[PDB]
């Protein structure tokens, strides 16, 4: 096979993880994180060796490893990485780490800060090789003060070992990591928001093309890659893009985070493979519904941003990047937020719907409006007060905002909704029924 | 130690209180009471540090 | 009542006479070189930060301070800095309590919180006491989902909250005693509440898994 | 009454044409003097590119979105 | 350098690389409705009113900024456009103030000639009844430009035409969400010499 197409993996029971499988060890931070213990537990390890190798190598087990990035949008790093890897120019090429949590639901991010910091860095390093990249950023929001400070001490470790910085780790390639604590707005999280913010500009997201791979930061090429794709990386590099396949059932190959909340017994961030079902991670790693798998009225996978999922679809649901899709959800971040059967979902979408109203910059008609026309819809629909034909206003208003928006909040803003009317349509007009009634 | 850690000024207290925060300390098994000792500047302190390190910037104009 | 445009009061006007302290002094002179000689609008962001964390919130004239650092015209700083959220161009106060009412901290019952605040601090959302030693506030999701509900205070996380903890943290800080941030349940950070279900084996060590080759 | 008087028949007269050639053997037929006024050449192709808005030296970086 | 080969709207056309659907569009003859776009200022994603769908789109473009590609199909007057067009309008009429007959620019406002020609004809905005509209205080900018931005659409042609041609640089946008207004954070007069010309630019009587 070619140096790409990944292996295809021969297992139906993609049940729990083995601990030694675990790439992010001190998750929960139950040993050291500073140097002393990421050494002891082998955070910098052949590194000369690996940089050197060059960006042909790297790119290759990326590719073979058919990792699917994990920033919410999901398309692979290998082809990412490899855009950035195309000479004949002199300019400074940027590495963008974006550590933004904004989706609501999701807690993932944070904990890599505050438990894993090397990791992080080591990865950039065997990245930024791979993307040729002068230097990076590790964007990161700024209601973080503390990780971000976590951060930027252990790039004080890493600076003063000698492990990153000039003829980083001997290998006399140089790569130099900066820390830009973004004045936190969720709209910052986009890749082009993102560059616009670095540069200083307002902070509003950029039309495609041209992408970061062809002007980026300051103009120059980058690419905004998620935390948890470059955390990863290093660990590929260092344990085989063939192992890395060993998970995985198909496209939707490695493993994820997950972060279950919600309506739950004992929510928590698990670290698991992905392509699993989710009742029984539900059932693992995660006590149960508070009420029991019966008391349950739907979750949402991929956290905000995306569709909710009744219990009787849900109770067969293969969780990952594909299988969702066809149920009519992403997988967004893997941030299951889960409400029992007694809540009113209805103003529970209400509120994502507010979110995005008070989070979306405002530079596109649709969305700029648009979102708050769903939020005074919403609000009303929540007091029960609308005729019926609202519904068919939300359904069609939704399509109306979606695809033709810039950056893809406007997507994340059109898709819960049109999950709340496919799925709880009857709830709704119950609610209308009753207001009627009484009026 | 040649891996110091930082200034001691962005430590914003030595830790000798040992439980922090929810119940960390370097003993205990929730090793990270490092997180919990962070300055209200400790991050420009940061900074201050890594004037040292870094290396010449790219310049566009020239 | 946050307002995108700004008249010149007596507490908030460029006659007010701010300046960076020789301590944020050196720090301004260090942070502005993170950023490539061409570009040093980026910084801009970090600037704002800093004369926020010096001073407790933004007045125009450190606007105008940060505008005639980077020698670029007022009204672009005043774009940004009222582009993003916790840039508070009003007076703050001490402590401003922010409390995440969204899913899954409203799943959780993060309005009970909230409720409280308003009730024993005496004033309502978007307020601040005429001590101005407490602001309440709302945000949408500070990152802490998992540890619902939660609240923040300025740089800290109480998490996994409650109406009778709140109780006792806002009578601590009427005291105006150090409190211990992080969740207060009995887990520390993001781990399943009671026994370990997951690692719960010594981390392998450098160079296990290797490929063995190359 | 303070109206506009006008005691000149020809001052609302207007009619069209797809191009001056046609106009000008209009007028001629109708014992007219007239004098045509060019109206502009073909628009010089402007690149107006997107990428322009960001660039690393060139002066053309845009100051704000 | 070779001219590209495009069917706009199933006729061949020329186009020196690098070309935008919507300059392409207008070089052989077809108009796109544009409200941010202007000859003469920097382009921009604002309006998504330039919106057109090309054969094989997963996503309508916007013709203002979107440089053509080899044997594309952009199909201008196809449903898909239409169903954008009509969108996006019935978008930027929500809040639109009721203000014609008062608006100087009655009769020659841009947004009315492309609500005509584009736009739909009911009004699915029903909450006029419960909660109305939103508004924004005018702003005191000179004696010459009298401001009413009550009516704008964030076309951000001040903001853009300002900064690069008569480099005022003083005027802006401020603020996320429905919210956002344009003018100066502080009371000021925007003295120049071409300020006129903004007047002209403003498609709609702000
Ligand atoms: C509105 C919006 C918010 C986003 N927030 C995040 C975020 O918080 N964290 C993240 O990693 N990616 C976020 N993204 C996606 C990133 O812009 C980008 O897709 C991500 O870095 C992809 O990296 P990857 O594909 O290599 O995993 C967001 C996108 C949008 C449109
Ligand atoms: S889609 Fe919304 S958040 Fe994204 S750029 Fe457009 S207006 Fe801003
Ligand atoms: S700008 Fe146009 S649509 Fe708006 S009030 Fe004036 S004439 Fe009417
Ligand atoms: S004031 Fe006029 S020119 Fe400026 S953004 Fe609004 S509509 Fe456009
Ligand atoms: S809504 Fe509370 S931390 Fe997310
Ligand atoms: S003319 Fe293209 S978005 Fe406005």
């Amino acid at each position: 096979p070619p140096p790409g197409t990944p292996p295809p993996q021969t297992k139906t029971k993609f049940g729990p993880l083995a601990d030694e499988d675990r790439i992010f060890t001190n998750l929960y931070g139950r040993h050291d994180w500073r140097l002393k213990g990421a050494l002891k537990r082998g955070d910098w390890y052949k590194t000369k060796e690996i940089v050197l190798k060059g960006a042909d190598w790297i790119v290759n087990e990326i590719k073979t490893s058919g990792l699917r990035g994990r920033g919410g949008a999901g398309f692979p790093s290998g082809m990412k990485w490899s855009f950035m890897n195309k000479p004949g120019d002199g300019r400074p090429k940027y590495l963008v780490v974006n550590a933004d949590e904004g989706e609501p639901g999701t807690c993932k991010d944070r904990e890599i800060m505050r438990h894993d910091p090397h990791k992080l860095v080591e990865g950039c390093l065997i990245a930024g090789r791979a993307m040729g990249a002068q230097a990076a950023y590790i964007y990161i929001r700024g209601e973080f003060y503390n990780e971000a400070s976590n951060m930027q001490l252990a790039i004080a470790e890493a600076y003063q070992a000698g492990l990153i910085g000039k003829n980083a780790c001997g290998t006399g390639y140089d790569f130099d990591v900066f820390m830009h604590r973004g004045a936190g707005a969720y709209i910052c999280g986009e890749e082009t928001a993102l560059i616009e913010s670095l540069e200083g500009k307002q902070g509003k997201p950029r039309l495609k093309p041209p992408f970061p791979a062809d002007v980026g930061v300051f103009g120059c090429p980058t690419t905004v890659t998620n935390v948890e794709t470059v955390a990863v990386a290093p660990t590929i590099c260092r344990r085989g893009g063939v192992w890395f396949a060993s998970f995985g059932r198909t496209r939707n190959s490695g493993t994820k985070l997950f972060n279950i909340s919600g309506h739950v017994n004992r929510p928590c961030t698990v670290e698991e493979e992905m392509s699993i079902p989710l009742k029984e991670l539900i059932e693992r790693h995660c006590g149960g519904v508070t009420g029991g798998w019966d008391n349950l009225l739907g979750v949402i996978p991929g956290g905000s941003s995306t569709p909710i999922i009744p219990k009787n679809v849900c109770d067969d649901v293969i969780m990952d990047f594909d299988g969702l899709i066809a149920a009519q959800t992403s997988l967004g971040t893997a941030a299951i937020i889960v409400m029992d059967k007694s809540t009113d979902v209805i103003k529970a979408i209400a509120r994502l719907i507010s979110f995005y109203k008070h989070e979306s910059c405002g530079q596109c008609t649709p969305c700029r409006e648009g979102i708050g026309w769903m939020n005074k819809i919403m609000t009303r629909f929540v007091k029960g007060d609308a005729q019926p034909a609202e519904i068919d206003m939300l359904w069609e208003i939704s399509k109306q905002i979606e695809g033709h928006t810039i950056c893809a909040l406007g997507d994340g803003a059109a898709w819960p909704v049109q999950g709340l009317i496919r799925h709880f349509r009857p709830e709704i007009e119950k609610r209308m029924q009753l207001h009627a009634k009484r009026v | 130690s040649s891996p110091s850690v930082v200034g001691l000024t962005s430590n914003c207290v030595k830790p000798s209180s040992g439980p922090v925060g929810p119940g960390a300390s370097a003993t205990g098994g929730y090793k990270v009471p490092e997180y919990y000792s962070f300055n209200r500047f400790s991050y420009a302190e940061a900074e201050v540090e890594m004037a040292k390190y870094r290396c010449p910037q790219p310049s566009a104009l020239k | 009542d946050n307002l995108f445009v700004h008249r010149d009061t007596p507490e908030d006007n460029p006659n007010i006479p701010f300046e960076f302290t020789a301590e944020n002094k050196k720090r301004v002179e260090a942070i502005l070189s993170i950023y490539p000689e061409g570009h040093k609008r980026g910084a801009m962001i970090p600037l704002l930060d800093l004369a926020q964390r010096q001073y407790g919130w933004l007045p125009i004239s450190a606007m105008h301070k940060v505008a005639e650092i980077l020698q670029l015209p007022n009204m672009r700083v005043y774009e940004v800095a009222t582009f993003y959220t916790m840039f508070m161009r009003k007076p703050t106060g001490k402590y401003h309590i922010q409390v995440c009412t969204t899913t899954p901290c409203w799943l959780r019952g993060s309005d009970d919180i909230l409720e409280t605040c308003k009730k024993q601090l005496g004033i309502g959302v978007g307020d601040t006491t005429k001590d101005r030693k407490f602001t309440i506030s709302e945000v949408e999701c500070l990152g802490a989902c998992v540890n619902a509900p939660m609240v923040a205070i300025n740089d800290d996380y109480y998490e996994d909250l409650t109406s009778k903890d709140m109780q006792d943290i806002l009578n601590d800080l009427k005291a105006d005693k150090i409190s211990p941030p992080g969740p207060r349940n009995g887990r520390f950070a993001s781990e399943p509440k009671g026994e370990p279900t997951s690692l719960s084996e010594e981390p392998k060590g450098p160079g296990f898994g290797l490929q063995a080759g190359l | 009454m303070g109206w506009a008087s006008s005691g000149d028949p020809l001052s609302n007269m207007n009619v069209q044409f797809g191009s001056p050639e046609e106009a000008i053997t209009f007028c001629e037929r109708n014992g007219w003097r007239w004098y045509v006024d060019g109206a502009a050449k073909p628009k010089k192709e402007r690149v107006k590119n997107y990428g322009i808005n960001f660039a690393w030296n060139k002066r053309t970086r845009v100051s704000t979105k | 350098p070779e001219k590209i080969e495009v069917f706009v709207d199933d006729i061949p056309v020329q186009v020196v690389p690098g070309t935008t659907v919507l300059q392409a569009a207008a070089q052989i003859g077809v108009e796109i409705p544009r409200f941010c776009y202007h000859e003469r200022l920097a382009v921009a994603g604002n309006c998504r009113m330039c919106l057109v769908e090309v054969e094989k789109s997963p996503k309508p473009v916007a013709a203002c900024a979107m440089p053509v590609m080899k044997g594309w199909r952009i199909k201008t007057n196809s449903d898909l456009t239409r169903k954008a067009r009509e969108g996006v309008m019935e978008f930027l009429l929500m809040n639109h103030p009721l203000d014609c007959p008062i608006c100087d620019q009655g009769g020659e406002c841009d947004l009315q000639d492309q609500a005509m020609a584009f736009g739909s004809d009911r009004s699915r905005f029903t909450d006029i009844n419960y909660t109305g509209k939103r508004a924004v205080e005018d702003k005191d900018i000179g004696p010459l430009v009298k401001t009413i931005m009550t009516r704008c659409i964030h076309c951000t042609r001040c903001v853009r035409f300002a900064s690069e041609i008569a480099g005022v640089d003083d005027l802006g946008t401020t603020g996320r969400g429905n919210d956002m207004q344009i003018g100066t954070y502080v009371e000021k007069l925007f003295l120049t010499e071409l300020s006129g010309n903004v007047i002209d630019l403003c498609p709609v009587g702000a």
